[PDB]
């Protein structure tokens, strides 16, 4: 499985964002003693995500000009990674 | 102690919240679910998916 | 590919660590119970309906008295002692002491592979050949040498497997006493082993003294089909075959309960965290019970014609029997008291359902123990209701523990506890349903090793059909909980 | 309501004080099995050093005994009670169980059409009140002659004979079976007993 | 054993320090350990939380 | 897992794994060695555990029938030598599970029926008719089958 880090979408006339990712999901089973899951919906991190969502929090929340970000189609949602603290 | 340092550090931190707390513009997660499987394309099917299937 | 399907035929052929052999016992165990499960649902559904609606006719009942005959050895020397004294005796014997392996590896080896031939031999002989033996577990001459029904040589084959099987179990006995007596590490003591370990000392003390009895009761039988003896004719004693048989017949039931009590009692302690109340009574009271196993024979035969004098004397031995046993049951409901036991676990459920149909089975039991009550209740179906919610509610749910408490330690694997909950409570409400109601058909007269009943049992066997159908649900769920066990998931997307 | 003898009212009198006894007992340990797991699944009432208890162990092994005597003790009487009236009788009868048929004094008897599996073609007779002696034997494999409702469940074994004292006093027909695996006709083996 | 006042006085100071510097950690990683253990034991690979 | 014949030959009494080049398996039958691998119960499961895995995957179709084999392979061998033995016996089942078979059942007739509490009591008794033929199911019973006759 590979799939996209999770990411911040970020309403701009809203001004209102909030964190999002890929969650895979199986059905439920009989689970094992000898494995404690890895990574998986940042695959192949050490799981800094968190620590970088904890850190813009208080930027993204103040008020952020992300008008150099992609947008997410035709909506008013731009998409702002997680691979990297946030300062702007 | 060094510890003791940081454990009041840390309760008076706390004193003033924490993000949980403090942040006022967030958006629910069904919200950002929903925006996420109705224009971004699945990592499996590699198209835009209009909702939720489970095959 | 050559080289490795040999390795894995020496592997599991030439073995002699008690792990594998373990395994392989377990795993014999496993598929000799689900054969007798098959053949107690074509039982049943002779039972259930009216008409000989599976045989359709009357020269052809021999079919069912094969069917019940082998459902009965099936179930108890192919099913339990493999799995409650062969598996976990052989995987946890040598653990639960610190050492190595048992004494005498390779007469280890000798027990299963001498359980297999047997198994081997009864398949073959009967359902491969045609009329096979018919004569009920407990095979009474002269109905099983001089009869029309069994004459073939496949009745002489099931002789033999009986043979091989007991051979089978002395091994097995000598090597786990031995083994107990002497390989001990250093600091414990005879009567500081485990609750387990003790109880399979005295089953193996009990297999030891009784058996060579059956295999000269099984000669016998074997010497008057062939060569044309005597010794249980008209002119003999089939009184005398019974009383061998039965000799060895009491000790096999405590031989086949108490590892179900050790393993009990080890479970328990392992999940409701706290140690057993009283574990020197318990470990005592089990001795107790072994011992006096070996006076009580002649129980099973209060109508035979036994001198008065006789009757009373075993009406007496039997409720000793019963006080012991008594003791035990108030030891472990202490026990789970003041415990930590999981609220959540198939393994505690599992305790409960043992507990209770113990107790209900032991009291019924008792009832029968009284000579002159034993008029009105010998061969009828209150002896099945009895036996069968000890066997099928007390030793099954007892062995249902261990499964449900050594699967994960075993396999690596947790356990799905939901899926374990409807199978198990689907197998606790059908078994009460076919057993229950026949404790009540037995005080209305109904008779045993009957296909076709009289009008008066019909509201009895109604409640069986419904019992029976449950018992199908059930057993298909545990099949199929343990077939996913070792499957890896089959749907998964993004959420 | 007759009871058709005196034995088999004294061994129902027995089995009533058992299942009283086992009753009372099954009581008990219900009440304290209850209040047990309503404790436990509350998690309430921890306690991992009670694990002995020396007086408590030993009352709870003597008292199962001092109630199993009585029960012992009656048990026996009760089949003396069944053995007594032995010697008394003036009237003798001879049972064979044959194969899937009984014979009395030389005369055959079969299951009928008339009925499904209780009625027979001939019963056997016996007269109210009077003290009879059955003697009873097999001539190919072992039955067992059983009416339960008289209180009689005796073997009929090759070679063996077997000697029986029946009684009875209610008059009319007794329906027993054969109560012993003895080949494929084995469930259609009926005995019928007339009292008049 | 502290024998004489002195020797108590000493060794009390001791203790404090200790408290403050070694004994309040050890609690502290104590605790950390045993919540780990049951975060490991727990999303149904265990019996957490079924009793106790 | 991997041969430890390297250290066995170099190290302390090579003397002993001179065997070892003749017809002879490492693990059975050779002597054990200060520095072997440890050998688990059930290497596919020890292997799998810590990955994750459970030993069977179901999508790999010699998996499938291993894992078939293991858990249903005796019970269907000794249905199918039963029933080829045994022919007429799953044919009768067959026939009564189905409705086809009736012993001696009428047309329109009521038959007793009692769930529980003791033997036929005509206090507790209630008659039933067959839902089939109410329905419209069913009109004539067959007679081609099998009769127990002299019963
Ligand atoms: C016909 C049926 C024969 C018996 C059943 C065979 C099943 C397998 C068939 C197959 O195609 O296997 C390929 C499959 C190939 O393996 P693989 O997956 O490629 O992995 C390679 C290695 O095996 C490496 O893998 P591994 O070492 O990790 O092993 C995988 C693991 C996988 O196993 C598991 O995950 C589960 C194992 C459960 C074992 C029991 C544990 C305790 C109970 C738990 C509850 C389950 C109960 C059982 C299921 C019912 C549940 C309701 O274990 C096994 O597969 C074997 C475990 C032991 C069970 C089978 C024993 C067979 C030999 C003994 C025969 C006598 C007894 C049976 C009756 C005959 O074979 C095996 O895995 C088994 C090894 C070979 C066994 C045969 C050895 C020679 C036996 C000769 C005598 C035969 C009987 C007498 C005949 C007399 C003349 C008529
Ligand atoms: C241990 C022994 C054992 C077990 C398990 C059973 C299980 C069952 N038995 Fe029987 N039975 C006997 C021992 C046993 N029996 C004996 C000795 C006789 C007398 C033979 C004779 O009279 O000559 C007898 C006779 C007997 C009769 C006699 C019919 C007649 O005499 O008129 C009937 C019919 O109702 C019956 C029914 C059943 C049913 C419905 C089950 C089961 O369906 C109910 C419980 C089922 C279970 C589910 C157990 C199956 C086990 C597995 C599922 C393995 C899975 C693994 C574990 C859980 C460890 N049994
Ligand atoms: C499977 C295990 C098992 C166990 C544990 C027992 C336990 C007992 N059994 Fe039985 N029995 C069988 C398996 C077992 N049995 C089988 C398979 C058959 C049929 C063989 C066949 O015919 O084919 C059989 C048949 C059988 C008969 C045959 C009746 C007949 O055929 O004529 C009799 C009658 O004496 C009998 C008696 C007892 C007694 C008195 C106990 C006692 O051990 C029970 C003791 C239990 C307790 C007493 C519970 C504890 C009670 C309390 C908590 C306190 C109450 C105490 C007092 C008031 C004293 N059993
Ligand atoms: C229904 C009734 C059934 C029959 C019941 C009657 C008994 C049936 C047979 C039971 C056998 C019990 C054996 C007990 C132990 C015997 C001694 C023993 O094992 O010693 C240790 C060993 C076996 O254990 P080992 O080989 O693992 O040794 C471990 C290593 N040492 C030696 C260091 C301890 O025995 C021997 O060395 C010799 C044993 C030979 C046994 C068989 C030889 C003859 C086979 C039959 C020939 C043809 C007959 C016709
Ligand atoms: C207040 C309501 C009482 C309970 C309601 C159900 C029982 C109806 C009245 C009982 C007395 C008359 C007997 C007739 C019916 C007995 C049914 C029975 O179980 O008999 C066995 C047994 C047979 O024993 P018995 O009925 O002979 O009892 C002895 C009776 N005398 C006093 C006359 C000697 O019945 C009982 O034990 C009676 C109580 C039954 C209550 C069962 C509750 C638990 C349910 C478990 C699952 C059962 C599934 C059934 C599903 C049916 C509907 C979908
Ligand atoms: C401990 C091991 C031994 C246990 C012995 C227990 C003895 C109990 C009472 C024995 C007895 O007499 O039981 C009655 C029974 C049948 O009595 P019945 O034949 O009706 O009366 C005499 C008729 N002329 O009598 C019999 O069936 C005869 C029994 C004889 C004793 C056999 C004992 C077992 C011997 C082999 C194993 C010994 C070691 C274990
Ligand atoms: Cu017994
Ligand atoms: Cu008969
Ligand atoms: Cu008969
Ligand atoms: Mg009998």
């Amino acid at each position: 499985m590979n799939h996209e880090r999770p990411w911040v979408f970020l309403n701009k006339v809203t001004g209102k964002w909030g964190a999002c990712g890929w969650q895979p999901f199986w059905k439920a089973t009989s689970q094992s003693l000898n494995y404690i899951p890895d990574n998986f919906i940042a695959l192949r991190t050490n799981g800094s995500w968190v620590r970088n969502l904890w850190q813009s929090s208080k930027v993204l929340d103040r008020g952020l000009n992300a008008s150099g970000y992609p947008t997410v189609g035709t909506t008013d949602w731009v998409r702002i990674p997680l691979d990297a603290p946030l300062e702007a | 102690s060094p510890l003791e340092k940081a454990i009041a550090e840390i309760n008076e931190e706390i004193k003033s919240g924490t993000p949980w707390d403090t942040l006022k513009n967030r958006a629910d997660p069904k919200e950002l679910h929903a925006l996420k499987f109705a224009q971004l394309p699945h990592p499996i099917t590699k198209k835009v998916e209009g909702k939720f299937k489970y095959f | 590919m050559i080289n490795n399907i040999m390795h894995m035929i020496n592997k599991y052929t030439l073995t002699t660590s008690h792990k594998i052999i373990g395994i392989l016992y377990g795993y014999m165990g496993y598929i000799a119970g689900i054969l007798g499960y098959i053949i107690s649902m074509l039982i049943r559904m002779e039972l259930n309906t009216q008409g000989l609606a599976i045989v359709r006719k009357v020269k052809e009942v021999t079919i069912y008295n094969n069917w019940i005959t082998i459902h009965g050895l099936i179930m108890l020397f192919v099913f339990i002692m493999p799995v409650g004294i062969g598996f976990y005796g052989n995987y946890l014997i040598p653990m639960l002491i610190g050492t190595s392996e048992l004494s005498m590896p390779r007469m280890n080896g000798i027990s299963f592979w001498m359980l297999i031939v047997g198994v081997v031999i009864f398949v073959i002989s009967n359902v491969l050949m045609s009329k096979p033996i018919s004569s009920g577990w407990t095979l009474y001459p002269p109905l099983s040498t001089r009869d029309a029904d069994n004459i073939g040589v496949n009745i002489d084959l099931s002789l033999l497997v009986v043979h091989v099987l007991g051979i089978s179990s002395t091994i097995g006995s000598v090597n786990y006493i031995t083994t107990n007596k002497y390989n001990r590490h250093v600091g414990l003591t005879f009567m500081n082993i485990n609750i387990y370990n003790f109880s399979i000392i005295v089953t193996s003390i009990l297999l030891i003294g009784s058996l060579p009895i059956l295999g000269v009761a099984i000669t016998g039988l074997l010497l008057d089909r062939n060569i044309n003896s005597t010794i249980y004719d008209v002119i003999g004693d089939p009184v005398l075959y019974q009383h061998l048989f039965w000799f060895f017949g009491h000790p096999e039931v405590y031989v086949i309960i108490l590892p179900v009590f050790g393993l009990t009692s080890l479970i328990l302690t392992s999940i409701i965290h706290k140690d057993i109340f009283g574990r020197e009574g318990m470990m005592y009271c089990i001795i107790s019970i072994g011992v006096v196993g070996y006076f009580v024979w002649a129980h099973h035969m209060f109508t035979v014609g036994l001198d008065i004098d006789s009757r009373s004397y075993f009406s007496i031995a039997t409720s000793i029997i019963s006080i012991p046993t008594s003791v035990k049951m108030f030891s472990y409901i202490n026990t789970w008291a003041s415990g930590r036991g999981f609220r959540g676990n198939n393994s505690s459920w599992s305790f409960f359902s043992f507990l209770i149909c113990f107790c209900f089975g032991g009291f019924t039991g008792l009832l029968l123990s009284s000579g002159s009550l034993d008029i009105m209740l010998h061969d009828t179906y209150f002896v099945v209701g009895h036996f069968h919610t000890v066997l099928s509610l007390a030793a099954t749910f007892g062995l249902l523990i261990a499964h449900y408490f050594f699967l994960p330690i075993i396999f690596s694997y947790s356990i799905f506890e939901s899926f374990s909950f409807y199978h198990t409570f689907l197998l606790l409400v059908g078994a009460l349903l076919v057993f229950y109601p026949m404790h009540l058909a037995g005080l209305s007269g109904m008779a045993r090793r009957v296909p076709e009943y009289a009008d008066i049992f019909i509201p009895f066997m109604t409640v069986g059909f419904h019992g029976t159908f449950l018992l199908i649900f059930s057993t298909l769920t545990f099949i199929r909980s343990y077939f996913q066990f070792l499957s890896h998931i089959n749907h998964s997307n993004y959420l | 309501m007759r009871y058709g003898n005196r034995e088999i009212e004294s061994i129902i009198l027995f089995f009533d004080q058992t299942i009283i006894l086992y009753t009372s007992i099954i009581n008990a340990l219900i009440v304290g099995i209850i209040i047990i797991i309503r404790k436990w699944y509350n998690r309430k009432g921890i306690c991992n050093q009670y694990i002995y208890h020396i007086k408590i162990e030993v009352i709870w092994t003597i008292l199962p005994i001092i109630f199993l005597i009585v029960i012992v003790l009656h048990s026996v009487t009760v089949i003396y009670n069944l053995e007594i009236n032995k010697g008394t009788n003036n009237k003798y009868i001879n049972v064979i169980g044959n194969q899937w048929y009984w014979i009395y004094n030389n005369i055959e008897s079969r299951i009928s059409s008339l009925g499904r599996i209780i009625l027979v073609d001939q019963p056997l007779f016996i007269k109210a009140n009077n003290n009879t002696h059955l003697i009873i034997s097999s001539l190919d494999v072992i039955h067992s002659f059983a009416l339960p409702t008289l209180g009689i469940k005796v073997d009929a074994i090759p070679g063996r004979i077997n000697n029986i004292s029946i009684n009875g006093l209610t008059q009319g027909l007794y329906v027993g079976y054969c109560s012993e695996l003895c080949g494929s006709g084995h469930a259609f083996m009926p005995i019928n007993l007339i009292v008049y | 054993v502290a024998k004489d006042k002195y020797q108590l006085a000493k060794q009390m100071a001791e203790f404090q320090y200790k408290k403050s510097y070694f004994e309040k950690p050890w609690g502290y990683m104590f605790a950390y350990y045993c919540d780990e253990d049951r975060a490991r034991l727990c999303g149904g690979i265990g019996y957490v939380g079924h009793h106790g | 897992h991997g041969s430890n014949l390297y250290n066995r030959v170099h190290g302390n009494l090579p003397q002993l794994y001179v065997e070892q080049l003749y017809n002879t398996d490492e693990i059975l039958d050779t002597v054990p060695h200060s520095s072997d691998p440890v050998h688990h119960m059930f290497p596919k499961c020890a292997a799998a555990s810590p990955l994750g895995f459970r030993p069977y995957d179901n999508n790999k179709l010699w998996d499938a029938f291993v894992l078939w084999a293991i858990v249903y392979g005796v019970t269907t061998i000794f249905c199918v030598l039963h029933i080829l033995k045994y022919p007429q016996i799953w044919k009768h089942l067959f026939e009564t599970l189905t409705f086809q078979y009736t012993y001696q059942r009428e047309i329109g007739e009521e038959y007793v029926w009692q769930y529980g509490g003791g033997g036929l009591n005509p206090a507790k008794w209630r008659f039933v008719k067959s839902p089939l033929e109410e329905l419209g199911l069913v009109t004539e019973y067959r007679s081609d089958l099998d009769y127990p006759d002299d019963l």
